[PDB]
């Protein structure tokens, strides 16, 4: 996996030394090319994980997330063009350095072969995200945003540190393959449930579940437009990879211990959907819908079902794409209006004919309608949860009952109706935006046509 | 651009506080009153009576004609509640309790009658269907080994 | 037999053509009304031939071409269920849609998005007909959700009207409650 | 006053609207009866 | 569908509101101030206000019922509301 | 009688 | 401001049979029920005691609500009708011409030239109308919603761009 | 409104039940529940259309009731009878909504049953189309109606069906006659009520072509498919005379009551404002509360 | 043919040999031969081109063959080599089972429409071969969490053997 | 007499038929006062900068962002833990929680003791 | 109807119960029960792909119809004699079902009469 | 739209109901 | 019913300022000038045969346009759905399953030639 990591690491001096205005161009081009190299990794041999070295390995679970991150890096890269055109050249290169280091640490996490290295790079993501959120933020509460995000993630992570060093001392190794192959039944001992809690709560923290979901709403709102999509897109899914890999040792104790959090997700995905009918900010709207989708993926994980795993694996990719998709639109409207109020500007279709079209398929993908991979990822979870506990379909039906009520509500109160008469600075949509949502939505259906790749590693 | 008087702040408890909050929401002190003190973060926000925007005058020159709102006026905590698209407080022809009586004496009544209809379904004076070969046993999900008594019928 | 295998799906293909012709943007937006009206007319005519073929030989059919997944025991293929039910229902469906397309041409003669309106009925009726012949419940729900959402947009055609979009929200709400049972 | 004059007012009755040229239907009576009659007469 | 030209609604107001036989046409005018020029208050206006609006295919604002009094005011409001500009 | 149809036209 | 007795009874009369025509449909039935003597309003004009006027108002306004249709007549362009806000889809604000481009600017050239000197008139009129409105504005925040006129020659009325450049009711 | 909301996607649910009939016929309780639902919709929509001041609305409730009628048809173990019903439904119900759109466009883009221009004098083609469509939805023999609701009514009278559903479906047929003739004696009544400029005119050749294209089907295609199809339904030939024409007798009974309510509005007296008319004229009394209470409760607990 | 009746069964074909009772010309046959003449023949000759150019330069592929390896039952505990090899073998046999049940899925699915209203009596044997492929599948692969392993599969087989031996000895008391 | 209309929180008694709205004391007629003045002056601002060609951009009142703050951030600093607040907060913080948990565990144990002996059927449900 | 009036409105037992009808021995005054002759054959109508709902005794007149229906195209006015034979068979089967209903109906009146004159004869 | 309408409106008269 | 010199002045002045504005909204003769584009010479010949517009020429262009719609939309789709079907779809098994036509007692089969015996003795219930 040096093939894709080394280009990213060595790309850094290019941005840090190139000319004051070619840095955007060169970073964009080389990001598209290392993403090109990345999609060659979609190959997965039989059931064997694609091994590369003693420290780096990948599989069908990893590959979609890897090529995801490589595909995004250009997206916030050229989304940053508007918001960073007026700041100093050295700060521009530093911002690009932050993004590149973030992507590097992501592809390091996802290819990790041994647990504690995955953990080191798992916490290595906060530093770039914290820097991006705090420095290049816009409003005042961004400082408390960084505090909440950093402290929440750490307070989750440290128990996982103690648990992992304990696993290494006891079992003998933390390599993924061996602990899957040398797995043993985690008994119902009173130390074992705290073992499980330490190995689970860390990932649950950066997978906002009901109750412990304040950092995302209070950080994504005023995070920089480029950063916000990165938080909402990937770092909620590295935790999902964490569950995907750590649940191989947490059985069979997961059978009955998962129940408190399990239901805390289903009712949770209703409340964060129920909260989602009433938001004064569009960014908070997308954040709460995202929280609902991650509660869905959480209950997908905790059942331990191959169909649940497939629905999850599809759901991380689908939700990340759609969430960043909507966040781009929120950025565009805010930047034109220099505010983030919900009902400030309705009826934008009367001014930007193609922008509300983008809004339309963005919400439609948020709807999870067939045959989009959002629907198929949800549907596998529907089937798994039904086979789990019969009635679960009632609560999850309430979720596929609220999702569109808020998604299309956002359309009717942003794009449909008529423009508010006071605002008059809304110019024609620049090709940068509509181009970026084009590169966002078209591959969303392209890989929908080929769902095997993102379907899951249990295929 | 901004001051503190038009930032929502503390819950008013003295007439000077009521006047300050009245200015804060650009609506007079005498008809100013906040929501109850029952710790919902109500603060100085006035309990604007729960009416909708459908009840106002559409013909009026509202500066926000889409929702019949006006440029810089106090709006209800649940304005998005009572928008034209969402729930409306526009009056119904008769008393709301009579609407409830109507809906109940409709649905519950009829359901009683569908119960009585389904316990005495309408029936016409005919007889058996006269299916041979044990009601087509072997030819509709019949075990080849099983050979039950064939249901046979005679004309009359 | 073989013609019944081919034309029963060419009926759908011929209506898929004007839609991607619309996505080409070379089509003249004033000619597109007559374009899609003519296409639904032909598709109706080409839908009768499966109808009388079936009437001749009283035979049903299901086509399951290249599949989408193969997950464990589930092979989700493009399973069109054009039995007597589907092949007898469709010709009347495209006949009605063609007649009402001429009616809409006459009625919608003073709208800038007349071609947009007509192609909207076109996509709606495409998901309708694929729902009509959909052996797998996945294609059944594809047609279900497609016709539901495109209904929602067609009610919300007058996006400026508050009542129009409100009623579209109510329609999608109730349709989606039904989709819960689905 | 125009909306009371016979030009636009004084329409035929609702059945009369239903009987839209029903005397042509009475002609159809005879043509169909004679059609079957000559079919049977010459066969 | 007509543009409802100034001459179109102009003919409308010489048929409607010149429909008024309570006042003889000799004293009738396009500037006719019914309260004292004709001696009948705005009262015996509102009824025909409801009649004429049923013909043109428009609704006079209930707020604009008062002061909307002479044929010149009728063409005024019809022209501005129906963008009668040709 | 023909007039100007107003729309947010942009050749972008 | 305050809706007076005259205005209240005028609105009641307007709403009473708009309504009752929908009750009767036919114009002969209309004319009869309207001529269910119209002097029923004028049979008791002598109400020098306004208390009895208010009591008969309690009868008049609070008899209409149940003699009126639960589904009364609405016009299309009227609020709650069919074409009240139907054409708002096609209407666009006037400022949406400055964003146009030299291809489109020169491809309707003289229209944009006429808009150019129209906005030039706006330029020459803005300062005149603001200085005219400030001088004659009474203290405490005008006194009504009446907007002052243009008292001079060649000048412009205050605040005249929006109500003129508003989109036409038939923008198509 | 005339393509989707008349006979194409509102029929999607009963159509889905038709596609899932082999599973449906296995259970009979859901058959009774579908009988109840298809009766109760033919109740609410039809009685609300009894007094509706909008031509779109009346025909829309006619649609919904008739869809509940194929729901009853799949609830009496007749999937294919319901299938023929949707097949000729696409013809006839769309045809009447075509007439409705035609009068709307001609009559100053308006739909209310009030303020008509005595259209029959100036709206002849639409008049004939509307009359024959009205007779079709009220089971016109040899027309689409004969191989439709007429068949379904004699089937429900024949088959072992819910009693209240049985009486309800003839009440529904009576109401189907009622409002179908309501549009008749309101639109084409003969008393002009409209703007002074007469715009009621179907002179567009393409409008005539489309209207007649659906018209021939609503005349012919009712039987150009009923006997051509392979024998697929229950062939109940003999039956008691009183219910043999139960469809026919309730249709003519609905016709005579329809004209009775027609002429009762033609008198000089005042029409009742009582609560019965209120329930009749506010769309079945269901939406008004649902558009107000549940949304308030849910979004208020959201707040 | 590429396939075969042994793993892709198909009932023998039979047609009524239409003999019309009326003198009116049969339309369906006429439209079918017309569609043959203007549609079938050109695509047929295009595929003739394609077949000859295929035969001009032909290349082959081979069945990727494997061999049996020590399984978990014979795999030593803590022996990671045979552990991994048995995991590979068991997972590919699991894929084999999924594929063969897919073949039975398609056999029974096509049989339903192939045999008509009679499907309830001719596909019953096919249904008979389905009711036994599922159950045995549940015996060999079922409920194995979502981290299903050859070790966990062996543990499930352990459950089965202990349960059947328990039933046998409780029958023998 | 004629059916009297009563007010409701959802269907308010229409403005015409309230008793006191026709019983306006002169104090109330003065109490409405010049609210039209301050409203019209706010209009004056709005139409001024809107019609001002020099200004080009978004113009927004304090009114909107007052509600935004008071709906998003003003909640907690003015929030007091009243007995009612704690009561209903705990009510729907552990009522639906434990209730869904209870019903779910109930059905899960139902199948648990319906499968250990073999009552429940798993014949065609292989694709679990 | 008279049957509902006697059963539902009047004595339920006095008239046949549809969910129960018939509940009686088949030779209720019908000695030497020669069951109806087999003219319909299950194999033929399965070959004809008939609906199981219409797979009644009249099937013989159904299958033959399809024969002519298979050989009548293009024509929908053909195949009348055997289809009218099927119509008369559906008539004879509807009168058969309702006459069996009235048979067990008067036999149910016979049941009450019999149990009231031979048991309550004391 | 323009002049010379086919059903060009005589004021309050039958709008030439074509006998075809 | 109180129309002061103020707002009648305001109102009719707004009226005829907007009237002048609309008189300037009248696009000049050169407007709405469009640019040159590419026109197809075959369609150029077809159009040049419609300037005279004889009924036969109108019908001929009508059937030619219907013919190009047919070739691009009728047998062009069957060009490739048949190739996909009888060479690629039917190349994989169980893709196009057809309901067996209703085999009938008394019908022979094309290949084997055998006839299943006709139905046995009817009740002969004459009308
Ligand atoms: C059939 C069903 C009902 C169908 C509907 C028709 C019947 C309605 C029944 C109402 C019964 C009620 O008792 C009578 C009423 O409404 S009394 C209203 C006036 N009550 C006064 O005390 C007026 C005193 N006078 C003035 O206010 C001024 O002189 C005036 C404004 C008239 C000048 O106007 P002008 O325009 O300047
Ligand atoms: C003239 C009215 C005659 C009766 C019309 C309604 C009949 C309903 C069905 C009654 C009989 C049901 C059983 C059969 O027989």
């Amino acid at each position: 996996m040096l093939k894709i990591i080394i280009p990213t690491t060595m790309l850094l001096p290019m941005t840090w030394m190139s000319k004051h205005n070619m840095i955007w161009i060169n970073a964009t081009v080389h990001s598209l090319l290392i993403s090109l190299i990345s999609l060659s990794l979609l190959n997965q041999l039989g059931e064997n994980s694609l091994n590369f070295s003693l420290t780096f390995f990948s599989d069908s679970l990893s590959a979609p997330l890897l090529v995801l991150t490589t595909w995004l890096l250009p997206l916030m890269l050229m989304a940053s063009q508007s918001h960073l055109s007026k700041e100093t050249t050295t700060r521009k290169k530093l911002y690009i350095t932050m993004l590149i280091l973030l992507q590097l640490f992501l592809i390091m996490t996802f290819t990790a072969t041994e647990l504690i290295l995955f953990y080191i790079l798992f916490e290595a993501t906060l530093v770039p995200t914290l820097i991006i959120i705090t420095r290049w933020g816009n409003q005042t509460e961004r400082l408390n945003a960084g505090l909440y995000f950093l402290f929440y993630t750490l307070a989750g992570s440290l128990p996982l540190l103690v648990a992992l060093v304990y696993i290494q001392n006891t079992t003998g190794s933390l390599n993924f393959l061996i602990i899957h192959y040398w797995s043993h039944p985690l008994s119902n001992s009173w130390s074992n449930i705290f073992m499980w809690l330490a190995c689970i709560m860390a990932f649950m923290v950066k997978m906002p579940l009901y109750g412990l979901h304040l950092w995302l709403p209070k950080a994504h709102v005023e995070a920089p437009i480029a950063g916000s999509m990165v938080l909402a897109a990937v770092l909620l899914k590295l935790g999902g990879y964490g569950m995907m890999r750590i649940t191989t040792i947490l059985n069979p104790l997961t059978n009955y211990m998962a129940y408190p959090f399990l239901m805390l997700s289903m009712w949770g995905m209703i409340m964060t959907s129920s909260i989602c009918l009433r938001q004064t900010d569009l960014k908070s709207l997308i954040a709460y819908s995202s929280v609902s989708h991650m509660a869905l993926v959480i209950v997908a994980i905790m059942i331990q079902t191959p169909w649940s795993f497939m629905g999850a694996t599809a759901l991380m990719i689908a939700h990340g794409l759609t969430s960043s998709m909507l966040f781009c639109l929120a950025n565009t409207n805010y930047e034109r209006v220099h505010s983030r109020t919900m009902i400030l500007a309705r009826g934008l279709q009367t001014l930007l004919p193609l922008m509300a079209t983008w809004w339309l398929m963005a919400s439609l993908t948020n709807l999870a309608l067939p045959p989009s991979i959002n629907l198929i990822g949800e549907l596998f979870i529907i089937t798994a949860s039904f086979s789990w506990s019969n009635i679960t379909i009632i609560l999850m039906g309430m979720n596929m009952m609220i999702t569109a009520l808020y998604s299309l509500y956002m359309l009717i109160t942003t794009q449909r109706g008529k423009y508010t008469h006071h605002i008059n600075n809304i110019k024609a949509s620049f090709t940068r935006e509509n181009a970026l949502m084009a590169l966002h939505i078209l591959p969303l259906l392209l890989l929908t046509l080929n769902p095997k790749m993102i379907l899951g590693p249990l295929y | 651009h901004v001051t503190k008087d038009m930032f929502p702040g503390p819950y008013p408890k003295t007439p000077e506080e009521r006047a300050a909050a009245a200015k804060k929401y650009n609506m007079r002190v005498e008809d100013y009153e906040p929501y109850p003190d029952d710790g919902m973060g109500y603060g100085d926000y006035p309990k604007l009576p729960d009416r909708s925007q459908q009840e106002r005058d559409p013909w009026y020159d509202w500066d926000h004609p889409d929702l019949r709102l006006n440029w810089g006026e106090p709006i209800h905590w649940d304005l998005d509640m009572y928008i034209r698209n969402r729930v409306d407080t526009s009056p119904t022809p008769v008393s709301w309790n009579t609407m409830c009586k109507h809906l109940s004496g409709f649905v519950a009544f009829m359901l009683f009658m569908f119960w009585v209809g389904e316990i005495y379904p309408s029936y016409q004076p005919v007889g058996p269907k006269q299916y041979p070969y044990n009601d087509l046993y072997l030819e509709r999900g019949g075990d080849p080994t099983k050979e039950p008594e064939p249901v046979v019928h005679y004309e009359i | 037999m073989n013609p019944f295998a081919s034309l029963t799906l060419t009926t759908l293909i011929i209506l898929t053509i004007p839609i991607m012709m619309s996505n080409s943007n070379i089509y003249k937006t004033n000619l597109y009304p007559n374009y899609v009206k003519t296409t639904v007319s032909y598709a109706f005519t080409l839908s009768l031939v499966p109808l009388l073929m079936f009437m001749h030989t009283g035979q049903e059919m299901i086509i399951s071409n290249w599949h989408w997944m193969t997950l464990q025991t589930v092979e989700l293929s493009l399973s069109f269920k054009m039995d007597y039910f589907s092949v007898m229902f469709i010709p009347v469906a495209l006949f009605v849609t063609w007649s009402i397309m001429e009616f809409s041409m006459w009625y919608m003669h003073s709208d800038p998005f007349i071609n947009r309106f007509f192609k909207y009925l076109v996509l709606f009726l495409i998901t309708m007909m694929i729902l009509v012949t959909a052996n797998n419940l996945f294609q059944l729900f594809i047609g279900w959700e497609g016709v539901g959402i495109m209904s929602f947009l067609l009610i919300g055609w007058w996006h400026g009207r508050t009542d129009a979009n409100t009623a579209a929200l109510q329609a999608i709400l109730y349709n989606r409650i039904g989709d819960i049972g689905f | 006053a125009w909306r009371y004059s016979g030009g636009f007012a004084n329409n035929v009755s609702f059945v009369g609207a239903l009987l839209k040229g029903f005397k042509w239907g009475f002609a159809a009576f005879v043509v169909a009866v004679g059609a079957e009659y000559y079919l049977e007469s010459q066969n | 569908a007509p543009p409802l030209t100034l001459e179109a609604i102009k003919d409308r107001v010489l048929y409607v509101l010149k429909l008024y036989d309570k006042i003889d046409p000799e004293k009738l005018s396009v500037n006719s101030h019914f309260m004292k020029d004709l001696g009948l208050d705005s009262l015996d206006q509102v009824e025909i206000i409801m009649a004429m609006e049923d013909e043109f295919g428009f609704e006079i604002p209930d707020i604009d019922a008062e002061k909307l009094m002479c044929p010149q005011e009728i063409v005024d409001y019809i022209a501005d509301k129906k963008d009668v500009y040709e | 009688k023909r007039l100007f149809i107003i729309k947010p036209s942009g050749f972008y | 401001a305050y809706l007076t007795h005259q205005q209240k009874v005028l609105r009641l009369y307007k709403r009473a049979l708009r309504h009752l025509e929908s009750w009767c449909v036919h114009r002969d039935k209309y004319r009869y029920f309207a001529c269910l003597m119209r002097a029923r309003f004028d049979e008791h004009k002598n109400e020098k005691d306004m208390v009895k006027a208010t009591q008969l108002l309690r009868q008049a306004e609070e008899e209409f609500w149940y003699g009126q249709h639960p589904q009364p007549y609405i016009f299309p362009e009227s609020p709650g009708g069919t074409s009240y806000e139907r054409y708002e889809c096609y209407k666009v604000p006037e400022w949406c011409l400055d964003d146009w481009h030299p291809s489109e600017k020169a491809m309707y050239p003289d229209y944009f030239a006429k808009r150019e000197q129209w906005k030039r008139l706006r330029r020459e009129s803005w300062e005149r109308e603001v200085k005219q409105l400030q001088e004659e504005t009474p203290p405490g925040g005008p006194r009504t919603e009446a907007l002052p006129p243009a008292r001079k020659e060649g000048d412009l009325p205050p605040l005249w761009w929006h109500i003129v450049t508003r989109p036409r009711e038939r923008p198509m | 409104s005339a393509l989707l909301h008349s006979s194409t996607m509102v029929v999607a649910g009963v159509f889905l039940l038709i596609r899932f009939y082999p599973l449906m016929e296995t259970n009979k309780l859901v058959q009774t529940m579908t009988l109840c639902l298809g009766a109760i919709t033919t109740l609410f929509t039809a009685l609300c259309a009894i007094t509706q001041n909008d031509i779109k609305k009346i025909v829309a409730f006619s649609t919904s009731s008739q869809l509940g009628l194929m729901m009853v048809t799949i609830g009496i173990n007749q999937p294919h009878l319901a299938f023929l019903h949707i097949c000729m439904h696409a013809f006839f119900k769309a045809m009447l909504f075509m007439c409705s759109g035609s009068i709307i466009h001609s009559l100053n883009d308006e739909q209310d049953i009030r303020k008509m221009g005595g259209l029959y004098k100036a709206m002849p083609f639409t008049t004939t189309a509307l009359i024959i469509g009205s007779l079709a939805l009220t089971g016109m023999p040899y027309l689409t109606g004969f191989y439709s609701k007429d068949l379904i009514i004699e089937a429900v009278n024949m088959s072992y069906t819910n009693a209240w559903a049985l009486l309800m479906t003839l009440i529904a047929t009576s109401l189907t006659a009622a409002y179908s003739t309501r549009i008749i004696f309101f639109a084409f009544l003969g008393k002009p009520r409209f703007p002074p400029l007469v715009l009621i005119n179907e002179n567009n050749p393409l409008l005539i072509n489309s209207i007649k294209r659906l018209l021939i089907g609503s005349i012919f295609a009712g039987f150009i498919i009923s006997n051509n199809i392979p024998p697929m339904t229950v062939p109940n030939t003999t039956m008691p005379l009183y219910m043999k024409m139960t469809a026919l007798i309730v249709t003519i009974m609905g016709f005579m009551l329809a004209l009775e309510l027609n002429n009762t509005t033609y008198y000089l007296k005042f029409k009742y404002p009582s609560q019965t008319y209120k329930f009749s004229n506010m769309l079945g009394y269901y939406p008004s509360i649902m558009h107000r209470l549940p949304t308030y409760h849910n979004l208020s607990m959201s707040q | 043919d590429s396939w075969d009746k042994d793993v892709y069964p198909e009932p023998p074909r039979r047609t009524p040999a239409p003999a019309p009772q009326t003198s009116l010309p049969n339309p369906v046959t006429y439209l079918t031969k017309i569609f043959d003449l203007l549609v079938d023949r050109p695509v047929t000759l295009a595929r003739e081109f394609i077949e000859q150019q295929h035969a001009k330069n032909r290349y082959y592929y081979y069945h990727r063959e494997f061999r049996r390896v020590p399984d978990i039952t014979e795999c030593e505990e803590k022996d990671i080599l045979c552990m991994f090899e048995a995991e590979m073998q068991w997972r590919r046999d699991y894929k084999v089972d999924q594929e063969i049940v897919n073949i039975i899925q398609e056999r029974l699915k096509a049989c339903q429409q192939r045999e008509g209203e009679s499907y309830r009596q001719n596909c019953a044997k096919e249904l008979e071969q389905f009711t036994q492929v599922s159950k045995a599948f549940q015996d060999r692969y079922s409920d194995l969490g979502a981290h299903y392993s050859a070790r966990k599969c062996l543990a499930k087989q352990k459950q089965r053997m202990l349960a059947e031996r328990k039933a046998a000895k409780e029958a023998a008391a | 007499s004629f059916p009297k209309y009563k007010p409701s929180r959802l269907a308010t008694l229409p403005a015409t038929l309230d008793p006191a709205e026709y019983d306006i004391s002169p104090e109330t007629r003065k109490a409405q006062a010049e609210r039209l003045a301050i409203r019209s002056r706010l209009k004056r601002e709005y139409l001024l900068q809107y019609n001002d060609p020099n200004r080009l951009g978004v113009i927004e009142d304090p009114a909107l962002i007052r509600w935004t703050y008071a709906r998003s951030a003003n909640i907690y600093p003015n929030f007091r833990p009243t007995p009612k607040t704690s009561l209903l907060g705990a009510l729907f913080g552990i009522g639906p929680l434990f209730f869904w948990y209870y019903v779910f565990k109930t059905d899960r144990d139902k199948k648990e003791k319906l499968i250990q002996e073999g009552k429940l059927d798993q014949t065609f449900n292989i694709s679990y | 109807g008279a049957h509902l009036a006697r059963r539902y409105l009047g004595d339920a037992s006095k008239e046949p119960d549809p969910l129960r009808m018939p509940t009686f021995p088949p030779d209720y005054g019908f000695p030497e029960r020669k069951e109806r002759e087999m003219v319909a054959t299950q194999q033929e109508m399965n070959d004809a792909q008939l609906m199981l709902q219409q797979r009644d005794y009249c099937a013989h007149y159904l299958i033959q119809l399809l024969k002519c229906k298979r050989d009548s195209f293009p024509n929908f006015l053909a195949c009348k004699h055997e289809q009218h034979d099927w119509d008369y068979c559906e008539h004879l089967d509807y009168v058969k079902r309702m006459k069996e209903f009235e048979r067990e109906r008067r036999l149910l009146q016979r049941k009450k009469r019999r149990e009231q004159r031979e048991a309550e004869m004391a | 739209a323009g002049g010379g309408v086919h059903i060009e409106p005589r004021y309050r008269q039958f709008p030439q109901l074509t006998r075809s | 019913s109180g129309y002061t010199p103020d707002e009648k002045l305001r109102l009719q002045q707004l009226r005829e300022l907007r009237r002048r504005w609309l008189k300037d909204q009248e696009l000049s003769p050169r407007e709405p000038v469009l640019p040159p584009r590419r026109v197809w010479p075959m369609e150029q010949f077809w159009n040049k045969f419609l300037q005279d517009g004889a009924p036969w020429k109108n019908v001929i262009y009508k059937t030619y346009r219907h013919s190009i719609f047919a070739v691009t939309h009728v047998l062009i789709p069957v060009w490739i759905i048949h190739y996909y079907l009888k060479y690629h779809v039917t190349a994989k098994p169980y893709t196009v399953v057809e309901r067996k036509p209703r085999i009938f007692p008394g019908d022979t089969i094309l290949e084997t030639g055998e006839v299943i015996p006709l139905m046995k003795e009817f009740p002969d219930q004459h009308h």
